[PDB]
């Protein structure tokens, strides 16, 4: 975040915690009531799906 | 209930055809192999019929499982897809209002129809919230903090990227959730004035319950309200199409 | 100048987030959409362009 | 503290820095930043009313950065009313017992004060909650009749996962908070609780 | 058709002011020297 | 001025992560350099069109 | 679920995404994207802003 | 250091600035800024752990800028009970030989901190740390019978 | 299935903090004037 | 040519004329791809295609010149800015990143 010209150290986690997440926490798939993420598959106007 | 033709299921909550939100899912279902499925009850529609019916006992919910059309690219479902339109800019209410108007008198014709709904959402509470920039230039804080001092603590909001496992993702700052779940933790959010003074929120800041419809949608450039359904067991869509037509002229 | 960023500052769509969003707190079953600041609709908002 | 001056190095009386800063640490203070507005609704609501109060000043709380609350409470002193211009703030000034040496000058920590205790609160879970009108708490609760009428208040300030509701609604009031779909106003409806 | 609801029920609420109070030393009194002059020790 | 790393993450694979959902596409080959320089090749079927 | 969510997009959806006759891909899940979680009442404590 | 003046040039009693600075040069003073919480969580520490000995006056070495840690260790002289109000500095003073003047003071340098620290609980080496699902650390763990389990765990502060 | 394993105990270990900082003379003094006029020399 | 240029030092050289088509192949030899499905990272790679490759050459009966397209890698003039002193110092990043 910055310093003090003696340095001391303001962070950015100098104040909140930090970890990764999911982009949006939006969504959940469970599979069969077991957590779960999946795909949503689109064929392409035009192919043959087979 | 369904095991006996039922294989397996993928569920979805947060997303779902009709719009996205935590307030809407839906349901992907695996069943077994007809050959395993004998007889029409372990066939799909009474299998909808059933859970359709069953799940009437629901609360807090439009609940209806539904067979995929012939050609499924135009449509999610079986059964017919129809256009309620606002022409005379009869505004979103009259729409909304005439809509029921139709799923009124249709819900008595579970002769010819049944699951018959609207796909398309209604007007939810909005919560406004009303900065007085002048208290805020006032109180010597500018306002773009302040924007930036709420959309991410309220909102999160994206910054730039970084690499994970050789590509790339995305950063995010936010609120811890138990910080951002009400109206008080708004102004528990505070701001540094320009000569360093720590600004809360709630000071300059005032808020309001409003409506928005959570989505809107129009027809070939007006509004309109799809609406959905099918025909009654024994009933042809045309009988039931027709019918919906007779109701869309009252 | 002193007009032009004003005008910027005070129309334009300050976008927010939500109450109760995600990620929410279990224990939670109120969540909404966040409303503030918008473009103003009539000239007498803008004179209160400030 | 440190030295504000090495030995040898010049001074002048009464000068602008001081030299040393001493310091008493047993006790401490903890200035409170109070929303202007805030405290209005404050004596608004400890008269308005209701709200309450311990009947004497002031039990303040902490819940220090790693959330959890400081080893104990702490006093609050007083407020001082005078609105600060910058904070556009009411500031409260909590001394605390610090004989761990815990505390620090300056921090500052997050500081629960506790407040008017409100005697008789309407708290309608914020799910049965809808307001109606723009802006009006529509309560759904269904009279003996067992017909739905939703019953217009306002929700008073959000709170937990609740609404407390300063009007509208009474005790004994059963709440229709979900069925959103199944009730439509005057319909008949079959309570679970 | 049956609802799932709940009853009145208030009565009880504490509501308190929670937020980063800022704390200070008790007394700090910063030595400013009452004279002038070399520091000598 | 930059390396092939530089260049690479903030513009190759951002790209990348863009490219789907389209016809014909049998493989995509890609260079990052120090030069400063990308080049993104995507390869089609014959006769996919132009 | 997240740790399942995101494996798939990066080294999934793309490639999915790239694949022949796919059109289009829906995720569900969500990549990881740093998640800071900011404390107000430690940044007043520490006098910072987001 | 420099003459702040030159000659001739007039001087005001006790004036703003000082014609010239002196300094030592023996034992020299480095500043310690540690974070407000951190000293905190340290004396709480004190309740597990530390476990400082004794001779409770803490060793501390330096990376001097160079990348190259100070040749020997130095005093960490007191605590400073002091919040810098944008940091929640805990800074400390941890005085240090400089025989060879190579500390030449107001630098930038930073320092490590070694409290005596008895909470032996726990280390591993890394191999058995998996670190994706990351914030997760799980082992590969023998279970009872030899049926491997992992288990999860805290895997933060990577020792070597 | 064989493979090598260490089995975990309890590990004093004296690793802790290291953190940043600004160095200073001690020793950090300076020359003031304390009585006015010209520079002579 | 290509004999030629060989005794010069430093310079892969070599002198060609291109086929009927770059594609087109009557017997010739081949495109391969090592690649990271796991993230691995370069190092991993090229620790894994020098891998390839010295198990590779060790078929003459079989491979011939088999080559990795690319180049190795390079020292580099690497800063690694002290943050808290520039900061210290009141200096900006992007100025400093800017003037560089």
């Amino acid at each position: 975040l910055k310093v003090n010209q003696d340095g001391s150290r303001v962070l950015l986690r100098d104040v909140a915690k930090i970890e990764l997440g999911g982009e949006n926490y939006d969504i959940i798939a469970e599979f069969n009531g077991q957590p779960a993420s999946g795909l949503g598959i689109k064929l392409a106007t035009g192919a043959n799906a087979l | 209930k369904e095991k006996n033709n039922v294989e397996s299921v993928f569920a979805v909550n947060g997303f779902g055809f009709a719009g996205r939100g935590q307030n809407t899912g839906i349901a992907f279902v695996s069943l077994k192999d007809w050959a395993d499925r004998p007889g029409e009850e372990n066939k799909v529609e009474a299998i909808t019929m059933r859970a359709t019916r069953a799940f009437s006992q629901i609360k807090d919910a439009m609940v209806f499982a539904f067979n995929l059309p012939a050609i499924v690219e135009l449509g999610t479902a079986t059964g017919f897809d129809f256009e309620l339109i606002d022409q005379a800019g009869l505004g979103h209410e009259k729409l909304t209002q005439a809509r029921n108007q139709l799923l009124a008198e249709a819900a008595k014709h579970p002769d010819m129809l049944t699951s018959v709904r609207p796909n398309g959402l209604e007007d939810t509470p909005q919560f406004k919230i009303d900065i007085d920039q002048e208290k805020a230039q006032a109180l010597g804080v500018s306002i773009n903090d302040i924007n930036t001092t709420l959309g991410a603590a309220w909102g999160g909001s994206y910054v730039n990227d970084f690499i994970d496992r050789g590509r790339v993702k995305k950063v995010y700052v936010m609120s811890e959730a138990k910080y951002r779940m009400l109206p008080d933790d708004i102004g528990d959010w505070y701001v540094r004035a320009a000569d360093g003074q720590m600004v809360p929120f709630s000071a300059f800041s005032s808020s309001r319950w409003e409506y928005g419809s959570p989505r809107l949608e129009r027809y070939n450039g007006l509004p309109s309200m799809e609406i959905l359904g099918q025909a009654a067991p024994g009933k042809s869509t045309g009988e039931a199409m027709e019918l919906m037509e007779q109701l869309a002229s009252k | 100048v002193d007009v032009i960023t004003a005008i910027k500052a005070q129309n334009a769509q300050v976008a927010a987030g939500q109450l109760g969003g995600t990620p929410p707190v279990k224990g939670q079953q109120l969540n909404a959409s966040i409303i503030a600041q918008t473009r103003l609709t009539s000239t007498e908002e803008f004179g209160k362009i400030l | 503290g440190k030295s504000n001056v090495t030995e040898g190095a010049l001074v002048q009386n009464g000068q602008a820095t001081a030299l040393a800063t001493v310091q008493q640490l047993d006790p401490i203070y903890v200035d409170v930043t109070q929303s202007s507005n805030d405290m209005m609704r404050l004596k608004q609501e400890l008269a308005n009313g209701t709200l309450k109060q311990e009947n004497g000043k002031a039990k303040v709380s902490l819940i220090t950065s790693d959330g959890i609350k400081f080893p104990q409470d702490g006093t609050l002193e007083f407020s001082d009313v005078t609105v600060d211009q910058t904070t556009g703030s009411i500031t409260l000034r909590a001394i605390f017992p610090n004989p761990d040496h815990t505390m620090m000058p300056g921090m500052f920590v997050r500081a629960r004060l506790e407040e008017g205790l409100n005697p008789n609160a309407i708290l309608v879970p914020q799910q049965g909650v809808t307001r109606t009108p723009r802006g009006d708490a529509t309560v759904l609760v269904v009279g003996a009749d067992d017909k739905v009428e939703t019953r217009p208040i306002v929700a008073s300030q959000a709170i937990g996962d609740k609404w407390l509701v300063t009007e509208g609604l009474k005790a004994g009031d059963r709440v229709v908070i979900s069925g959103l779909q199944k009730v439509r106003p005057g319909v008949q409806v079959k309570a679970q609780e | 058709p049956a609802v799932g609801v709940v009853t009145v029920k208030t009565e009880p609420l504490q509501i308190t002011t929670e937020l980063p109070g800022r704390t200070s030393a008790y007394r700090i009194a910063e030595v400013r020297p009452q004279v002038s002059g070399i520091i000598l020790k | 001025g930059a390396d092939a790393k530089t260049v690479q993450d903030t513009v190759t694979q951002v790209i990348e992560q863009n490219m789907n959902g389209i016809d014909n596409l049998m493989y995509m080959s890609s260079n990052s350099d120090s030069t400063g320089t990308v080049q993104i090749t995507l390869t089609f079927e014959s006769g996919t069109d132009a | 679920q997240e740790d399942i969510s995101d494996y798939v997009a990066a080294n999934m959806k793309d490639a999915i995404s790239r694949t022949s006759g796919v059109g289009d891909v829906q995720l569900f899940g969500s990549q990881y994207a740093m998640r800071i979680w900011m404390n107000p009442n430690e940044l007043n404590k520490f006098q910072l802003t987001p």
